[PDB]
């Protein structure tokens, strides 16, 4: 039995806390925690049920103590004792459920491994600048991660007008030869050779025209080519350093709460 | 696609003097042709023309009046240039050339297109080429909105369409406060009158009742024989102490100018609106849900590509889930690990879930995943690319057969592997992962049941008894915040007395919560409940319409509580979480997006807002179809003030292409270069027509007429924020502002400051209501686009740092106002000082704002104190540094608590620290009072993108500094020890 020794008893920790410790566990993922309330006579088991987080409280009477009256129970143990080998579908249907994983401290204290009060500021002090450098390297990353996805959109767009473009000027292409092909011959056989010559000069600077624009979208179309791959490149890096991030911050939170719980209080 | 920059030209930030455009002429011929950058098309035209005939096939050509121009945009559209009357640096070009063609088509309709997508930041022929039957059945089925609103716009005379361009500014009661009321004797009025020939106007002072409608004004201003500086009208029979203009003379003293007019003088200035059907609204064996008796079941075929290295991570795979809101409806089903080269699946899933089960709003929520266990035993998992849909579509067919579905990257902050508060549908960024899927097949098309069917299961479901502690029990469930815990055991209780809670109305959100949506027969049941639930207070109903609660008749609920008893003035005051919560919204066509839409055609100071709160966010390819279409069919129906808005968005484009000229191009040259540099372009001829002339976005009442450049500088920031001068063109605008300022900034996010200067005025209305006569300074701040943003500028406002100069002495805040407030003024600037002071202390540490400093805080000359710059609130140090702590971000220190105590020593001990104590105590519980409005008012932006409002457990700091889970005794203990533990003592 034993109180207050409970692996699944917690005192004052948030349900923000309880969240992150419940989330994406499995059916029947359990712990117990003082009232939100703060009345400290209260307490609240957590469930985790159908990837939801129920909250149940236990209500507390003489020195009986059960989810519903009649309280039947005589220690909060005893309470989860019972329900960590029978089903809750007796006191409530829904559940079909059993208080089977438990969220234990003995795991949480497992990362802070420091002795000495003053080895865990000793230890927090190094974990708290290798996550600011950290956070500072992931948050410049992120900005060229903006930046280079923003930059890709402008010259999707750019390379958008340049199709619209090239399909304009390509289509005085084909209404010049058009009007040409018989005036062209009207001027053949009047003999007004440099009238001809002064159409072919003006298809030419046509021609001439469409090939720069054309080479131009050909420029941008490889150097979105480049920057389409430098952003998959920056998007690995992001996610190579998301996760470790995550738990370097956890790390360094959990030096620091036992910090606190190892000084002096209130 | 919208455009990329704002420059002249691609690449081209303005068009040097002289540029050379490429014409091509109808006969095949180009002729390159220089042309000023500033001409207009009816002259290049001309030009064009005369230089034509130096070139073959001129014969071919017909007249110059027969042809207009073409070219392409810089948003790459095809754009006709039928108003010829515009410059060439206006036309925002692709490349400089332009066709010659013959105008075809409709006129009056491709013009109409034209104003329409520049206003929206996009070409509207875009939305024609959406193949999405939704997109094009919410073009169609929208424009009975926009009928409608006209029809009543001019139903009734000028009258009716003067009530839309000048909607009265009324509270929403006339109910007087008790201390706004003893400011009166048992109301003296200013009325000036332009009496013709000289125009000029004579000073007439009234007496008379506030609560005389404006008729009964002008009937004392007659017996004895507007408001004066901007653009408000007392057109409607509310009592004139209804008016915010009024109500705000009367608390802050100051004479009430106001101005008398002819009617005739306005309602002819009134041009007459048209609602022109557009050219797309003339175009183009089921089973019941309740019937397929199997599990649901999704089929994750497979993926594209992912971005990951494969030598830091381990395997991938597909991570779904069915939810609704933000809660599953069953446990999350993962596919099986596979490598990241492989990304293939072919897999059935099997959901805890019924089909018939399903509810209306049931969602498909899903993301590629990278799991990696390299380290301990704990291994780590990383969402690559998330993506949502909905498991019915716009038609309430549950969806079948085969799905492609590009996904979103995972946005920044969020940890979760899944995002189920994310937009639903396919990234149009088709260079993005793409995930397959496989919807099953029964037969036929299946669809939801009817609402007639829906009570037929819950009338055989359902087929006095109430105790008095169990009613006591249901009202203490009510009166808790939105975020309070609910245990189990509640849920049951609340459910069994369903019936009763009809008798408290404002527990329903509770109650919805209590229902088991993965349960046909309680969904059914509640469905009954709802529609003729009575309705609730606006502030509760907004609750119904956050990512909580997604079911059709719940949030219909809610928008028939707002279509009764949202007024006008609250509409306007929560409007920026009213435009968010559409973003939640399951379809383009809802109840809530024709209310917003209906409310903004009829009300044109809600229109304006109601523009640019979805033209800031027209960038964002999460919303910006959604924004996108939402936007054009407000252009296409409200009237003469799409013109306006217009003017409005080329003023700002100017603005955004000059900054970005500055802090790229011009970034590492002086302040002196910068400024010269800064006045040449504004005294450009372009310039002066774009930036004069048009309603402030800050206040579409107040006219931005002349800019004073002399008063225009650039600001000392790395964004090079740009300090404005506007004249007030009013006729008297002496009477009220003249030289109307306004910093603009492009750079940073103004979101969080746009949002915080909503909530400080939101608090002051619930202070000023009950009596407290807190004021505060909620000067004006928009969001007009990326990073963009306006920013309204308070005059005759000084830092503190600015008052230690003119080093300082702890006295200097104190003598300053006293030498700016010399004599009996003195009594009242403390006063003011002191009233300003709680309002500021007791909102800053609600809300958790970035630390104050002598930068951060300014003071008015008549003593009014107020903060700037909020970019940061809520528990913005808790990601950096792990401390779990409410700090107190505006501690008075000995400079401010000297001007409280009218300079007396020892500052903590006076009778003037004690009332302000006793001001923010009946601030602090105040607004504690009130905790549900502000917790759903945060709770409603949890889509939008801020940073520091990402989840609920962002919003659970207000919980923490309003003490929520303790007493209101407990809360305030808990309020005087934060401002003890800040103060160093003294709060006893
Ligand atoms: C000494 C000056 O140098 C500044 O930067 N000043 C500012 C800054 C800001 C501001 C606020 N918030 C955000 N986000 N940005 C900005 C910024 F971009 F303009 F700097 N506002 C004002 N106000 C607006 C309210 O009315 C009074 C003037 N003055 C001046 C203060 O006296």
């Amino acid at each position: 039995m034993s109180l207050q020794d409970a692996e699944w008893y917690w005192g004052d920790i948030s349900r923000e806390e309880v969240n992150e410790k419940l989330r994406d566990t499995a059916d029947g993922t359990f712990l117990v925690r003082d009232a939100s309330t703060k009345m400290h006579g209260d307490y609240t088991l957590t469930l985790r049920k159908g990837g939801n987080n129920k909250l149940i409280k236990i209500f507390h009477r003489d020195g009986k103590y059960g989810f519903s009256d009649p309280l039947t129970f005589s220690s909060v143990v005893e309470l989860i004792n019972h329900y960590r080998n029978e089903s809750l579908a007796q006191y409530n249907p829904k559940l079909d459920v059993k208080l089977l994983y438990p969220v234990s401290k003995y795991q949480q204290d497992q990362v802070v491994k420091e002795d000495n009060i003053e080895a865990v500021g000793k230890k927090l002090h190094e974990y708290n600048t290798q996550f600011q450098e950290k956070s500072r390297e992931y948050d410049r990353l992120y900005e060229e991660y903006t930046r280079t996805s923003q930059e890709i959109q402008m010259k999707r767009t750019a390379i958008e007008a340049f199709n619209e473009t090239i399909k304009i000027f390509e289509e005085q292409c084909q209404t010049q030869e058009r009007y040409s092909k018989e005036y062209i011959e009207k001027f053949k056989r009047e003999g007004n050779e440099k009238e001809i010559q002064r159409i072919m000069h003006n298809y030419d600077k046509l021609k001439s025209r469409i090939s720069e624009i054309i080479d131009s979208r050909r420029r941008l179309e490889e150097d979105l080519k480049k920057q389409a791959a430098e952003y998959r490149e920056i998007d690995k890096r992001m996610n190579s350093i998301k996760p470790d991030l995550i738990q370097l911050r956890k790390t360094r939170d959990q030096y620091l709460m036992w910090l606190t719980q190892k000084g002096v209080r209130q | 696609p919208p455009r990329p920059s704002s420059g002249e030209l691609w690449g081209i930030h303005l068009m040097p003097p002289r540029i050379l455009v490429e014409c091509l002429l109808p006969n095949g011929m180009i002729v390159t042709l220089e042309c000023l950058r500033e001409a207009t098309l009816i002259t290049i035209k001309h030009e064009l023309f005369k230089e034509a005939r130096k070139y073959p096939l001129h014969q071919l050509l017909q007249d110059e009046s027969s042809y207009i121009f073409v070219s392409v945009t810089q948003e790459a559209e095809r754009e006709e240039f039928f108003d010829e009357t515009r410059r060439l640096c206006d036309l925002r070009l692709f490349q400089p050339f332009l066709k010659v063609i013959e105008p075809v088509g409709n006129r009056e309709e491709k013009i109409l297109n034209r104003e329409i997508g520049f206003a929206i930041g996009m070409p509207v022929c875009e939305f024609d080429m959406v193949k999405d039957p939704e997109v094009q059945d919410f073009r169609r089925n929208i424009l009975n909105v926009c009928k409608e609103a006209v029809d009543l716009r001019d139903l009734n005379s000028p009258h009716s369409r003067a009530m839309y361009v000048y909607p009265p500014n009324v509270e929403s009661s006339p109910e007087l406060p008790k201390h706004i009321y003893n400011k009166l004797d048992k109301i003296i009025v200013v009325i000036w009158v332009i009496v013709s020939p000289n125009n000029d106007k004579q000073k007439y002072t009234l007496k008379i009742n506030h609560d005389c409608v404006p008729e009964q004004v002008i009937a004392e201003a007659i017996r004895k024989k507007k408001v004066c500086g901007c653009d408000e009208y007392f057109l409607e029979k509310y009592p004139l102490s209804q008016y915010k203009y009024i109500r705000s003379c009367i608390m802050l003293g100051r004479m009430p100018n106001l101005m008398l007019m002819a009617k005739e003088s306005l309602y002819s200035q009134l041009p007459m609106d048209c609602f022109t059907m557009p050219s797309y609204s003339r175009r183009i064996s089921t089973k019941s849900l309740w019937v397929i008796n199997s599990a649901l079941r999704i089929k994750i075929l497979c993926a594209t590509y992912v971005n990951v290295n494969i030598r830091d991570i381990d395997k991938i795979y597909v991570r779904t889930g069915i939810y609704h809101g933000g809660e599953p409806l069953c446990d999350n089903v993962n596919t099986q690990r596979v490598p990241c080269s492989n990304p293939r699946w072919n897999e059935w899933l099997n959901y805890d879930i019924y089909i018939p089960d399903l509810p209306r709003a049931a969602r498909l929520c899903l993301s590629i995943c990278s799991v990696k266990g390299r380290k301990g035993a704990k291994e780590e998992h990383c969402p690559l690319a998330w993506g949502n849909i909905n498991l019915f579509d716009y038609t309430d067919t549950l969806v079948s057969g085969k799905m492609a579905l590009n996904l979103w990257p995972v946005p920044h902050g969020l940890e979760d592997l899944l995002n189920p508060i994310g937009v639903t549908g396919s990234n149009p960024n088709k260079e993005t992962p793409c995930l397959e899927l496989e919807f099953d097949w029964f037969s036929s098309v299946v669809k939801f049941p009817d609402m007639s069917v829906i009570e037929e299961h819950a009338n055989w479901s359902v087929s006095n008894e109430l105790r008095e502690n169990d009613k006591e029990q249901l009202k203490a469930i009510s009166t808790r915040d939105p975020l309070s815990e609910i245990t189990e055991q509640e849920k049951d209780f609340l459910w069994s007395h369903r019936h009763y809670c009809v008798t408290i109305p404002e527990i329903l959100p509770k109650l919805l919560l209590s229902v088991k949506w993965n349960s046909r027969d309680e969904v059914a049941q509640m469905y009954c409940l709802v529609k003729d639930w009575p309705p609730i207070k606006p502030e509760q109903a907004m609750e119904l319409l956050d990512c909580n609660y997604p079911d059709p008749m719940v949030r219909g609920f809610a928008v028939r509580c707002l279509e009764k008893y949202l007024t006008d003035d609250k509409l306007s005051q929560y409007l920026i979480q009213l435009v968010q919560v559409l973003k939640y919204e399951q379809y383009l066509d809802n109840l809530l997006v024709r209310f917003l839409l209906k409310k903004a055609l009829t009300n044109q100071r809600i229109g304006h807002f109601f523009f640019w709160h979805l033209k800031s966010e027209m960038h964002n390819k999460t919303v910006s179809q959604r924004f996108g279409l939402l936007l054009e069919s407000y252009c296409r129906a409200c009237g003469m003030y799409l013109k306006h808005l217009n003017r409005q968005v080329e003023a700002m484009e100017k603005l955004i292409n000059l900054t970005d000229i500055l802090k790229q191009e011009k970034k590492d040259e002086t302040q002196k270069v910068q400024m010269k540099f800064l006045v040449e372009q504004m005294r450009r001829p372009d310039f002066m027509d774009a930036l004069q002339g048009f309603l402030s976005p800050l206040n579409p009442a107040h006219q931005l007429g002349n800019l004073r450049l002399e008063e225009c500088r650039i600001m000392s920031s790395a964004k090079r924020p740009l300090w404005l001068n506007w004249e007030n063109p009013d006729i008297m605008s002496e009477l009220l502002f003249q030289n109307n300022e306004i910093i603009f900034k492009n750079g940073d996010d103004l979101r969080q400051d746009m949002l915080t200067l909503q909530i400080i005025r939101i608090m002051e209305n619930i202070w000023q209501n009950q009596g407290l006569d807190l004021r505060m300074l909620p000067y004006g701040c928009l969001s007009i686009g990326d990073c963009v943003g306006l920013i309204e500028v308070v005059r005759n406002s000084h830092t503190i740092m600015q008052i230690q100069c003119k080093q300082f002495n702890s006295h200097t805040l104190h003598q300053w106002l006293k030498d700016k407030n010399k004599g009996e003024i003195y009594d009242a600037a403390i006063d003011l000082f002191t009233r300003s002071c709680a309002g500021y202390c007791v909102a800053t540490f609600i809300l958790g704002i970035g630390d104050r400093h002598n930068s951060n805080i300014m003071v008015k000359d008549d003593g009014q104190l107020f903060h700037i710059d909020f970019g940061h609130f809520l528990d913005h140090k808790k990601k950096k540094f792990g401390y779990k702590r409410e700090r107190v971000p505006f501690v008075l220190t000995q400079d401010f608590l000297i001007v409280i105590s009218k300079g007396a020593q020892e500052c903590t001990k006076t009778r003037e620290f004690e009332r302000f104590q006793e001001m923010c105590y009946k601030a602090y519980l105040a607004i504690r009072q009130h905790a549900n409005l502000f917790i759903n008012l945060f709770s409603m932006m949890l889509g939008s993108g801020m940073p520091e409002l990402q989840s609920f457990d962002d919003i659970a700091y207000i919980r923490k500094t309003l003490a929520l889970d303790k007493t209101e005794q407990e809360a305030l203990e808990y309020f005087m020890k934060q401002m003890n533990d800040a103060h160093h003592g003294g709060w006893t």
